C-alpha cells in the first residue's frame, strides 16, 4: 500500500476538495469527525483506503490533505464547515492578501513569501507515509492562486520528489460561470509552467458542467455547489481505483501507462453518465448498453469537442454499480459499427475496464438521484485540442494589443513570458495536429 | 473480440478488451527567476518613489 | 434580429444569400472575426470548427459539415467507397479507381490493367486520358500532388443533333436535421464539339468543364442545357423521361453517398450546427446507366438558378435554425 | 481586506457624508452606531468599511477633509453626523477659495501632514489594508488641489495600495466660479498617473438628469447626491456584500483596466429616481437592462454610442431571476457588438445582490471604461483653452508660486489621454 497526498490550491480547488473529501466519507462509511466504525485495526492498516486517509490511535482517519489559498476566505469555511473535525490545523494554510486574478501575484510576488511555508506542511505528510506514490492537484486554470501558485508549486514538487507522480484536476475558464477577464492569460500562463511537471490531467471545462447541471438535473443557474458535486462524482470516479480494491489503475504510474503514451500530450477527456437528477419523479433505469453509449456523445464530456474528428490513444471504462463484463463487452461491438472510433495506427484498438460492483454513492439531499450502474470514460483523444485552440485564441486577442500585460509586468514578470508561454501551447496544439490528422 | 488479463476479486472486476491490433529545473534555477523578478518589482518601485521625490 | 458574418469573398452562392438575408431587415452582418455571431459563412480552409457552440445565449450555425471532405476529394472519395461496407466493392455506379502516390495500390491498379488487355476490352484511364499505363504514371509523378487513376467511360451517352458528351450537375442541400433535398433543377454542362473516340489528345470534346469550353454557345446559350429540354429529348429520340432512366438513379447515389457518412458528420446532438450545399458530378453511359463522377463541396451555380437555389437555401437551411416574424427541392426520405 | 475613505472639500464632504448615511442604512446599522438588522447578509463583509469598537459598535474607516470648519460642521449636526470617530475630522480654518493652487502648494500643504497621521492610525488597525477611496470634486480648491496632493502623498507611503476615487467633474450647467475649468484639468493631471480607478461623476450628466428625465424645474445639490449616493451604493456592491464574485478594489482594477492609464469609469444607474417621490411599480429585469445602458441613465456626460466600451462590470440588487439576468445581459451584448471591443473577449461581467437598496424593489447599477469618456475630457479642454490663450484668471494661481508652464503640462497631459482614448475606438 502506497498513500497519495492531494493538494487543493486556490478558490476552485479548496471548493472541489470540500466536495470531493465529503463524498469520500460518504463512500468510506467516515462520519464527520474522522470515524469509520469498520477500520478494525484501530491506529494502522495498509487498506486500500488508507492510501488516502491516515488513521489516529484516537480512532479518527484525517485526510492525507493539504488545503493552500492566498486568503481566508474559502478556507475559513472549512475551519468551521461540517467536515471541520477531518483536518487538522496544520494542513489549511492562508495567506492574507490572494493575487487578484493575476497569475504573475500568485506565481512571484505572493507566491514567493508562502511557498516554503507549504512545502514544510506537505514534508510532515510525506512523512507519515510508507511509501508515497505522489499527488493529485486540484486548481482553476484562471485563478490568479489558482494558476500561479500551483506551477510555482508543481515545480518544487518535482525537485523535493523527484521520482513521485503528479496528477491534475484542472478547471478550464468558462464564461458563464467566471471571475475575471484575465482567465486566458492565466491559462496558457499556468499551462506551460506546469506542462513538464504534471503526468496527467484531467481538464474540466465549466462550460461542459454547467450545461450537464442544466440540461439533465433542471438546475436554471447552476451556482459552484451544483456545480461540485457533479465534478466529485467524476473525481471520485477516476480515484475509486485507487481507493478500493482492483486490478486496474492501482497506483498514479498505471495512470501514465494506461492513458499517456507520449508524455506531452497527456490530458484524457472525461466522459460519464448517467446523470440524473434526484427530483425526477419517474425515472427508467439505464442498462448498461445505454450508459455505455452515452460514453460517445459530446453533451456528456467534462470538455465539449468532437472524438470523432480526432484519434485515441487509450481508453478506459470505469463502472460503479451492476455491471458484469459479459455486458460490457456486448455494447462495446455494437457500439463499435455505430460510432466513429479511430485509433492512432501505433496503438491498439480497445478499452481497459474496471467495475467496481458497489454503485455510485450520492450526497444526501443533492440534486444528483442513486442510479444502479454509473460510468466515467477516459480517453485520450486528440480531439480535447479544440479546447487548446479555444484558449490560445481568446489569448492571441488580447495580447495582440498587449492589454492588461501591464498588471503582469507591474509584478515582476516579463512580457517575454507570455511569448514564450504561447509558443509553448502552439507547440502542443501541433503536437496533437500530426498525432491527429 | 478477445478479452485478456482478466481479474475478479470481491469488489469488482477488471479486464482489457482487444478490437484489432496496432499497424526539469533545479533549486538553484527556481529560486533565481524567483528573485529576479523581485528585482524588476524593486526597480520599478524605487523609479516610482524617486519619481514622487522630485 | 440575428447576427452573421462573411468569411468566404470568392464564394459566388454566399455572396448572394448574404445580400437576400440583409434584405430582410432582419439579418446584421458583423465582422469577420467577430465571435458573437448567429450564422457563420465560413472560409474554404481551416474553418475553426473547434470555435463554434461556445458563446452563451447564442445559437451558431456554419454552412460546412466538419469531415465532408472524406466525399469531396477524390482521393477520400475512393478510399471511402471501397473500405466503407455500405457502398463496397461491389458498387454498380462507381468507376473502377485506384488510389497512387507519385515515387498506395499502384500494384493493385496493373492486375486490373492486364485483365482488361488480356481480355482485348476497351482500356482508357484518367487521372489526362490514355489508353497506356506508362504514360500516366510518368505523368503523376510529373506533377507532384496525389493523384486518382480512373476508368474512362468509353461509351458515353452522345446528344443529337452534334454527337456531344456531358455532364450532370446536381445541387443537393443537407440541413442541420440531415434531411437530404435535391434541387429540381439540375443542369447539363454539355461539350460543343462533337465526341471523337479515337484522338484522346484533343482534351476538348471529352472534359466538359463550363471553363474549358470557354462551338461554345452554339446548340444552347452556354453550354449549358437544363432538364425541361434534356427531359424533351430524351421523351423524342429515347422514349423515356429523365425521371425514369437518369434521375432514380440520382436520387440512389446521393442517397447513398450522404447516408454513409452521417454517423462521422452529423450535429444531431453538437453544440453547433452545420448545414452544405454539395454539387454531384454524374455522367450517363449509352444505356441509361448513370456513374458518379466526384462530389464537390464548395460549388457553385449556374447563372438561372442562383436567385432561386440561393433563396431554397436560407429558406429550408436558416430560417429553419433561424425563423423570421411548393418547394423548390426534393427530399430524398430515409 | 480593510478600506479607508478619505472625504476632502465641500463636494467631497457633503456626497462622503451621504454615501455612509445610504450603506449604513443598507448594512443595518444607525446613527448611533448600533446594529438593529434582520439578515445577516448584512454583517457578513461590514468589515470592508466599518471598524469594531466593543459594545459591538460600528465606526466607518473613514477620514474627513477641508480647510474650512463650515462643512464638516454641517456633517457632524447631520443625520449620521455622530457616528464619524471624532478624532478623524481634520480641518484648517483659512479656506482654500477655489484655488487649486491653494489646496496643492501653500494652504494644503500646511494641513496634510495631520491628515496622513490620521490615515497612518487607521492603515495600522487593518488586518490587511487594501487601499483608499477619495470623494472629492475637482473644480473647488480643496478637495481638487489638496485631494490630489493627498493621493500623492498617499501613494509615497502606500505605493502598493489601490488608490480609487470618486471626482465630481464640473459644469458651466451647475458652476460656482470661472476658475473650474484650471482646476479640474490640473487635477486630471495628477489621477491619470496616481489612481487606479476614478468614476468619472459628471455634474453636467447629474443636472440634465435631474432637468430632463426627473421634471425638476431648479435642481439642488441635494437632488444631485442623490443621485450620486445611489451610483456609490451600487458600484460598492461587490466589496461590501458576499455573493458569487466577492470582489476588492485590486480585482475591480485588473479586470476594468486593460492600460494603466485608461481607468476612468462611466458610471450608471436605472431606475432613475428623485428624492421623495416613490415608485410603486417594480421594474422588469428587461427594463433595467434597456435603461442602465441608456445614455439617459449614464453620470458621465457621454454619448456611449460615439465609443466603444473596453470593460463592463455591471450589478443587479434584489430578488430577481438570475437566470434571466444572464439572458438579458448577453442579449445586449449580442444585439450592440459593434459598441464592445472584439480584442478582449467576454469583457461584460454581471453580479447580483439579493439586498436592493432603499425605496426600491430592484436596482441596476453599471459600471462602464467606455473610450467615449473623452467627450468628457475634451469638453474640459476647449474650456480649458478659452481662458488660457488669453492667460485669463492666471494671477490667482501665478500669486502662490505656480508657474504657466504647469499648466501647459496638465493641459498636454490630458490631451494625450483624450487622444489615447481615441486609438482605442478605432482598434
Ligand atoms: N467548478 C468550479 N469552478 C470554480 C469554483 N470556484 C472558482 N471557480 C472557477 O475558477 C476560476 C477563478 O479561479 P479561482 O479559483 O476562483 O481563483 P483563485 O485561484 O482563488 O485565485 P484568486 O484570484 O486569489 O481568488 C473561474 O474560471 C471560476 O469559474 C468552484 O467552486 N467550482
Ligand atoms: N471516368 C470518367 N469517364 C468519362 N469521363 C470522365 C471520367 N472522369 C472524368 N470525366 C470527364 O472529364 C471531366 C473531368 O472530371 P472531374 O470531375 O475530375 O473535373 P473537375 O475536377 O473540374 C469537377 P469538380 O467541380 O467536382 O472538381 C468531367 O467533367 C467529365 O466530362
Ligand atoms: N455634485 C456635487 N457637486 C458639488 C457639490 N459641492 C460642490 N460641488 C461642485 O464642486 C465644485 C466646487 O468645489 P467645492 O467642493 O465647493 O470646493 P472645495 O471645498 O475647495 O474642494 C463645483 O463644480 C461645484 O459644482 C455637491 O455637493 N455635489
Ligand atoms: C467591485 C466589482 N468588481 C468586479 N470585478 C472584479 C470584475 C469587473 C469586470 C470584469 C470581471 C470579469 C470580467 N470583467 C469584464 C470582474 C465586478 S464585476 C460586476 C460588478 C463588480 N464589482
Ligand atoms: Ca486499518
Ligand atoms: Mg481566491
Ligand atoms: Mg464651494
Amino acid at each position: 500500500m502506497r498513500e497519495c497526498i492531494s493538494i487543493h490550491v486556490g478558490q476552485a480547488g479548496v471548493q472541489i476538495g470540500n466536495a470531493c473529501w465529503e463524498l469520500y466519507c460518504l463512500e468510506h462509511g467516515i462520519q464527520p469527525d474522522g470515524q469509520m466504525p469498520s477500520d478494525k485495526t484501530i491506529g494502522g492498516g495498509d487498506d486500500s483506503f488508507n492510501t488516502f486517509f491516515s488513521e489516529t490511535g484516537a480512532g479518527k482517519h484525517v485526510p492525507r490533505a493539504v488545503f493552500v489559498d492566498l486568503e481566508p476566505t474559502v478556507i475559513d469555511e472549512v475551519r468551521t464547515g461540517t467536515y471541520r473535525q477531518l483536518f487538522h490545523p496544520e494542513q489549511l494554510i492562508t495567506g492574507k492578501e490572494d493575487a487578484a486574478n493575476n497569475y504573475a501575484r500568485g506565481h512571484y510576488t505572493i507566491g514567493k513569501e508562502i511557498i516554503d511555508l507549504v512545502l514544510d506542511r506537505i514534508r510532515k505528510l510525506a512523512d507519515q507515509c510508507t511509501g508515497l506514490q505522489g499527488f493529485l492537484v486540484f486548481h482553476s486554470f484562471g485563478g490568479g492562486t489558482g494558476s500561479g501558485f500551483t506551477s510555482l508549486l508543481m515545480e518544487r514538487l518535482s525537485v523535493d520528489y523527484g521520482k513521485k507522480s503528479k496528477l491534475e484536476f484542472s478547471i478550464y475558464p468558462a464564461p458563464q460561470v467566471s471571475t475575471a477577464v484575465v482567465e486566458p492569460y492565466n491559462s496558457i500562463l499556468t499551462t506551460h509552467t506546469t506542462l513538464e511537471h504534471s503526468d496527467c490531467a484531467f481538464m474540466v471545462d465549466n462550460e461542459a458542467i454547467y450545461d450537464i447541471c442544466r440540461r439533465n438535473l433542471d438546475i436554471e443557474r447552476p451556482t459552484y455547489t451544483n456545480l461540485n458535486r457533479l465534478i466529485s462524482q467524476i473525481v471520485s470516479s477516476i480515484t475509486a481505483s485507487l481507493r478500493f480494491d482492483g486490478a486496474l489503475n492501482v497506483d498514479l504510474t498505471e495512470f501514465q501507462t494506461n492513458l499517456v503514451p507520449y508524455p506531452r500530450i497527456h490530458f484524457p477527456l472525461a466522459t460519464y453518465a448517467p446523470v440524473i437528477s434526484a427530483e425526477k419523479a419517474y425515472h427508467e433505469q439505464l442498462s448498461v448498453a445505454e450508459i455505455t453509449n452515452a460514453c460517445f456523445e459530446p453533451a456528456n464530456q467534462m470538455v465539449k469537442c468532437d472524438p470523432r474528428h480526432g484519434k485515441y490513444m487509450a481508453c478506459c471504462l470505469l463502472y460503479r454499480g451492476d455491471v458484469v463484463p459479459k455486458d460490457v463487452n456486448a455494447a462495446i461491438a455494437t457500439i463499435k459499427t455505430k460510432r466513429s472510433i479511430q485509433f492512432v495506427d501505433w496503438c491498439p484498438t480497445g478499452f481497459k475496464v474496471g467495475i467496481n460492483y458497489q454503485p455510485p454513492t450520492v450526497v444526501p439531499g443533492g440534486d444528483l438521484a442513486k442510479v444502479q450502474r454509473a460510468v466515467c470514460m477516459l480517453s485520450n483523444t486528440t480531439a480535447i485540442a479544440e479546447a487548446w485552440a479555444r484558449l490560445d485564441h481568446k489569448f492571441d486577442l488580447m495580447y495582440a494589443k498587449r492589454a492588461f500585460v501591464h498588471w503582469y509586468v507591474g509584478e515582476g514578470m516579463e512580457e517575454g513570458e507570455f511569448s514564450e508561454a504561447r509558443e509553448d501551447m502552439a507547440a502542443l496544439e501541433k503536437d496533437y495536429e500530426e498525432v491527429g490528422v | 473480440m478477445e478479452v485478456i488479463e482478466l481479474n475478479k476479486c470481491t469488489s469488482g472486476q477488471s479486464f482489457e478488451v482487444i478490437l484489432k491490433p496496432p499497424s526539469d529545473p533545479s533549486l538553484e534555477e527556481i529560486q533565481k527567476k524567483l528573485e529576479a523578478a523581485e528585482e524588476r518589482r524593486k526597480y520599478q518601485e524605487a523609479e516610482l518613489l524617486k519619481h514622487l521625490a522630485e | 434580429m440575428y447576427t452573421f458574418v462573411v468569411r468566404d469573398e470568392n464564394s459566388s452562392v454566399y455572396a448572394e444569400v448574404s445580400r437576400l438575408l440583409l434584405a430582410t431587415g432582419q439579418w446584421k452582418r458583423l465582422r469577420k472575426d467577430n465571435p458573437r455571431f448567429n450564422l457563420m459563412l465560413g472560409e474554404r480552409n481551416r474553418l475553426p470548427f473547434g470555435r463554434l457552440g461556445h458563446e452563451p445565449g447564442l445559437v451558431q450555425l456554419v454552412n460546412y459539415y466538419r469531415g465532408a471532405d472524406k466525399l469531396c476529394r477524390k482521393a477520400s472519395l475512393v478510399k471511402l467507397i471501397k473500405t466503407s461496407p455500405e457502398l463496397s466493392e461491389s458498387c454498380t455506379w462507381f468507376p473502377e479507381s485506384y488510389v497512387i502516390y507519385p515515387t498506395d495500390e499502384r500494384e493493385v491498379f496493373l492486375a486490373a490493367y492486364n485483365r482488361r488487355r488480356e481480355g482485348r476490352e476497351g482500356n482508357v484511364w484518367i487521372a489526362l486520358i490514355s489508353s497506356e499505363a506508362s504514360e500516366l504514371l510518368d505523368f503523376i509523378d510529373e506533377q507532384g500532388q496525389v493523384h486518382v487513376i480512373q476508368k474512362y467511360l468509353e461509351k458515353p451517352l452522345l446528344l443529337e443533333p452534334g454527337h456531344r458528351k456531358f455532364d450532370i450537375r446536381s445541387w443537393v442541400l443537407v440541413d442541420h436535421l440531415y434531411n437530404i433535398y435535391l434541387y429540381r433543377e439540375g443542369v447539363l454542362r454539355t461539350s460543343s464539339e462533337p465526341y471523337n473516340s479515337a484522338n484522346f489528345q484533343d482534351k476538348t470534346c471529352h472534359l466538359t468543364n463550363h471553363c474549358i469550353q470557354k462551338n461554345y454557345g452554339r446548340y444552347e446559350e452556354g453550354n449549358e442545357m437544363f432538364f425541361e429540354e434534356f427531359n424533351q429529348y430524351l421523351m423524342d429520340a429515347l422514349n423515356t423521361t429523365l425521371e425514369n432512366s437518369i434521375l432514380l438513379q440520382i436520387k440512389h447515389i446521393i442517397r447513398s453517398c450522404l447516408m454513409c457518412i452521417e454517423p462521422a458528420i452529423s450535429t444531431k446532438h453538437l453544440h453547433y450546427q452545420s448545414f452544405q450545399l454539395f454539387g454531384f458530378d454524374f455522367m450517363v453511359d449509352e444505356e441509361l446507366k448513370v456513374w458518379l463522377i466526384e462530389v464537390n463541396g464548395a460549388p457553385a451555380c449556374a447563372q438561372k438558378l442562383y436567385a432561386e437555389l440561393c433563396q431554397g437555401i436560407v429558406d429550408v437551411a436558416i430560417s429553419s435554425v433561424f425563423p423570421l416574424a411548393t418547394s423548390i427541392f426534393i427530399k430524398l426520405h430515409h | 481586506r480593510e478600506i479607508v475613505h478619505i472625504q476632502a472639500g465641500q463636494c467631497g464632504n457633503q456626497i462622503g457624508a451621504k454615501f455612509w448615511e445610504v450603506i449604513s442604512d443598507e448594512h443595518g446599522i444607525d446613527p448611533t452606531g448600533s446594529y438593529h438588522g434582520d439578515s445577516d447578509l448584512q454583517l457578513e463583509r461590514i468589515n470592508v468599511y466599518y471598524n469594531e469598537a466593543t459594545g459591538n459598535k460600528y465606526v466607518p474607516r473613514a477620514i474627513l477633509v477641508d480647510l474650512e470648519p463650515g462643512t464638516m460642521d454641517s456633517v457632524r449636526s447631520g443625520p449620521f453626523g455622530q457616528i464619524f470617530r471624532p478624532d478623524n475630522f481634520v480641518f484648517g480654518q483659512s479656506g482654500a477659495g477655489n484655488n487649486w493652487a491653494k489646496g496643492h502648494y501653500t494652504e494644503g500643504a500646511e494641513l496634510v501632514d495631520s491628515v496622513l497621521d490620521v490615515v497612518r492610525k487607521e492603515s495600522e488597525s487593518c488586518d490587511c489594508l487594501q487601499g483608499f477611496q477619495l470623494t472629492h470634486s475637482l473644480g473647488g480648491g480643496t478637495g481638487s488641489g489638496m485631494g490630489t496632493l493627498l493621493i500623492s502623498k498617499i501613494r509615497e507611503e502606500y505605493p502598493d495600495r489601490i488608490m480609487n476615487t470618486f471626482s465630481v467633474m464640473p459644469s458651466p450647467k451647475v458652476s460656482d466660479t470661472v476658475v473650474e475649468p484650471y482646476n479640474a484639468t490640473l487635477s486630471v493631471h495628477q489621477l491619470v498617473e496616481n489612481t487606479d480607478e476614478t468614476y468619472c461623476i459628471d455634474n453636467e450628466a447629474l443636472y440634465d438628469i435631474c432637468f430632463r428625465t426627473l421634471k425638476l424645474t431648479t435642481p439642488t445639490y441635494g437632488d444631485l447626491n442623490h443621485l450620486v449616493s445611489a451610483t456609490m451604493s451600487g458600484v460598492t456592491t461587490c466589496l461590501r456584500f458576499p455573493g458569487q464574485l466577492n470582489a476588492d478594489l485590486r480585482k475591480l482594477a485588473v479586470n476594468m483596466v486593460p492600460f494603466p492609464r485608461l481607468h476612468f469609469f462611466m458610471p450608471g444607474f436605472a431606475p432613475l429616481t428623485s428624492r421623495g417621490s416613490q415608485q410603486y411599480r417594480a421594474l422588469t429585469v428587461p427594463e433595467l437592462t434597456q435603461q442602465m445602458f441608456d445614455s439617459k441613465n449614464m453620470m458621465a456626460a457621454c454619448d456611449p454610442r460615439h465609443g466603444r466600451y473596453l470593460t463592463v462590470a455591471a450589478i443587479f440588487r434584489g430578488r430577481m431571476s438570475m437566470k434571466e439576468v444572464d439572458e438579458q445581459m448577453l442579449n445586449v451584448q449580442n444585439k450592440n457588438s459593434s459598441y464592445f471591443v472584439e480584442w478582449i473577449p467576454n469583457n461584460v461581467k454581471t453580479a447580483v445582490c439579493d439586498i436592493p437598496p432603499r425605496g426600491l424593489k430592484m436596482s441596476a447599477t453599471f459600471i462602464g471604461n467606455s473610450t467615449a469618456i473623452q467627450e468628457l475630457f475634451k469638453r474640459i479642454s476647449e474650456q480649458f483653452t478659452a481662458m488660457f490663450r488669453r492667460k485669463a484668471f492666471l494671477h490667482w494661481y501665478t500669486g502662490e508660486g505656480m508657474d504657466e508652464m504647469e499648466f501647459t503640462e496638465a493641459e498636454s497631459n490630458m490631451n494625450d489621454l483624450v487622444s489615447e482614448y481615441q486609438q482605442y475606438q478605432d482598434a
